């Protein structure tokens, strides 16, 4: 006979992923590399989209060169959050 | 034989009263069982280690009074060191979130006695079951 | 628009006065033409944001409605603010799902703990609002030990996710006293009553000793549990005053009162709710509009986005919604004006 019992809790959470990025799939080196090319020559940062894809920005950028889809998602591309 | 260190400890997690003078008392009994003996010398930690776990006990008085039982630890001989850190860590893996500011500290020991010893693997492992950067 | 916001979270609130959807609809259909003729939809949104914010208590809404609303909206709006308001009533839609598996899981594998009822309600992380990184208040026991197991039973199925269970928002019950009254407290008011429960005679510093309770917004609970209570009069301090610093002694009275046995304390959520960025948002201002005039770089849609962030030495300053309302803002006249139906020249180097 506890002096008060919790009879309802609603709980609220905020999932969100363990990993939130490893490897930026042009290069399959991480997003902290030079993605490659800058790494034989030397600046070089991460870009993001809206389906939260991080890639290299040189990487995203001579892909966007020649074509204009997400090479993860195979949908519209554009930038947001640098 | 060593029932002093027993019954002290007996009469003090029956004490109905919990006045802030308590945990200075606690520390009392920390400064007369520090030093005694062998085995028995393990079993008064031990039975004192499974008093603090008890979540009838002050979360704050038993986190501190754990903090400076471990304190002490590191002077123990290393069979005795490692297993009452495997009988802390044991313990707190149900409860991880009421003890999560000294776990860190005593896995950091124990890594550091394992590396000192060759035994890297254990190391390895203890500091991958670590918590840090999922913990909030 | 935050008074259109208002309007129609009053309409959609109480849906007995004119419960037809027509009426409703034409409403709808008034308030959408009004803010077409109108811009500047984010203050619209986030608007929407606080007002569903402050959708988290009880729905007391018609929700079809919402849909028909939202989906009109997005027919002629587009993506991204649409498809997150899609997010948010897909993400409530499955928390009630994933609710009935967990209490299907319970049924099937009886948990003794798992007698007091559960109803988490999950939300995600990059879409809905967010407050703060919010507090560590303790849980009691049996609480911490239902969601515990819960944690457990969500770490199975789809792994690859963590809970940080929040303490802000959430709705409990509490049996008191003597005829047995049920009172709603809200989080804080729980953990509270927990440490007055196992001993009498509990002053302030001793809650705050091992409650973790938070500073800025514990003076609208802690102004809410007296100082104005209603005729129920649950709970009172001895040191009536009205303001209550460090060593304010707390007692526990029966304080029977009322007959009703479903005294809540809801109404501190109807009084609660009252009541240097200049060099960060110089610095943008200027980055940009340097970035929009100095580039001038061969672009055809997105190379220039590309371009313009490459320029600047540290992230998050580019913000590329920034360039796109300029860029959206530029066409004014000559200077980029080009044909949207093929944006092929865009003053090429020039
Ligand atoms: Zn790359
Ligand atoms: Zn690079
Ligand atoms: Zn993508």
């Amino acid at each position: 006979k506890k002096r008060f019992e919790v009879k309802k809790w609603n709980a609220v959470a905020l999932w969100a992923w363990d990993i939130v990025v490893d490897n930026c799939a042009i290069c399959r080196n991480h997003i902290m590399d030079l993605c490659i090319e800058c790494q034989a020559n030397q600046e070089c940062t991460v870009a993001w989209g809206v389906c939260n894809h991080a890639f290299h920005f040189h990487c995203i950028s001579r892909w966007l060169k020649t074509r204009q889809v997400c090479p993860l998602d195979n949908r519209e591309w554009e930038f947001q959050k640098y | 034989m060593a029932a002093a260190v027993r019954q002290d400890l007996a009469q003090l997690m029956n004490s109905s009263g919990s006045h802030k003078d308590l945990a200075g008392k606690y520390r009392q009994i920390l400064e007369k069982a520090i030093q005694l003996s062998g085995a028995e010398q393990l079993e008064a930690l031990k039975a004192f280690v499974e008093a603090m776990v008890n979540e009838n006990v002050s979360l704050v008085i038993s986190r501190q009074l754990l903090t400076d039982f471990c304190t002490h630890l590191p002077n123990l001989p290393d069979s005795t060191a490692k297993e009452i850190y495997h009988f802390t860590l044991e313990k707190i893996q149900p409860r991880v979130i009421s003890f999560e500011e000294q776990v860190a500290s005593i896995r950091q020991h124990l890594a550091s006695i394992y590396e000192k010893e060759e035994d890297w693997r254990n190391a390895a492992q203890v500091l991958v079951g670590i918590p840090l950067e999922t913990g909030q | 628009p935050e008074y259109l916001s208002l309007f129609i979270d009053d309409k959609l609130k109480k849906g007995v006065k004119g419960l037809t959807e027509q009426e409703v609809e034409t409403i709808l259909d008034k308030a959408m033409v009004l803010f077409r003729f109108m811009q500047e939809k984010d203050v619209f949104e986030r608007y929407y944001k606080q007002h569903l914010a402050r959708l988290l208590t009880n729905k007391s809404v018609s929700d079809d409605s919402e849909k028909n609303m939202i989906s009109k909206l997005k027919t002629e709006c587009g993506c991204q603010f649409t498809s997150k308001l899609e997010g948010m009533f897909r993400d409530m839609s499955i928390s009630n799902t994933t609710m009935d598996e967990f209490r299907q899981h319970l049924q099937a594998t009886g948990v003794s703990l798992g007698g007091v009822d559960l109803t988490v309600r999950v939300l995600t992380t990059g879409y809905w609002p967010t407050q703060s990184a919010t507090p560590k208040c303790n849980i009691p026991p049996a609480p911490r030990h239902a969601f515990e197991i819960f944690r457990r039973f969500y770490l199975a199925k789809h792994s690859g996710r963590q809970l940080t269970l929040q303490h802000h928002m959430g709705s409990a019950d509490l049996n008191a006293t003597t005829r047995k009254h049920i009172l709603q407290v809200s989080t804080f008011q729980m953990t509270i009553l927990m440490l007055f429960n196992n001993r009498e005679k509990y002053t302030f510093e001793e809650i705050q000793q091992e409650t973790d309770i938070p500073e800025r917004e514990l003076v609208r609970a802690l102004q809410s549990l007296a100082c104005g209570k209603p005729t129920q009069r649950v709970l009172t301090k001895e040191p009536k005053s009205k303001e209550i610093e460090n060593g304010h002694i707390f007692t526990v009275n029966d304080q029977f009162t009322s007959k009703l046995h479903r005294v809540k304390i809801q109404t501190v959520a109807a009084k609660q709710g009252e009541s240097k960025v200049d060099d960060d948002r110089k610095h943008e201002i200027e980055a940009a509009i340097v970035r929009i005039m100095k580039s001038r770089k061969k672009m055809q849609h997105n190379v220039l986005v590309a371009e313009v962030t490459q320029q600047l030495k540290a992230r998050f300053l580019p913000s590329p919604v920034v360039i796109k309302k300029r860029i959206e803002g530029l066409i004014e006249r000559e200077y980029l004006a080009r044909t949207p139906e093929d944006r092929k020249v865009y003053t090429y180097v020039a």
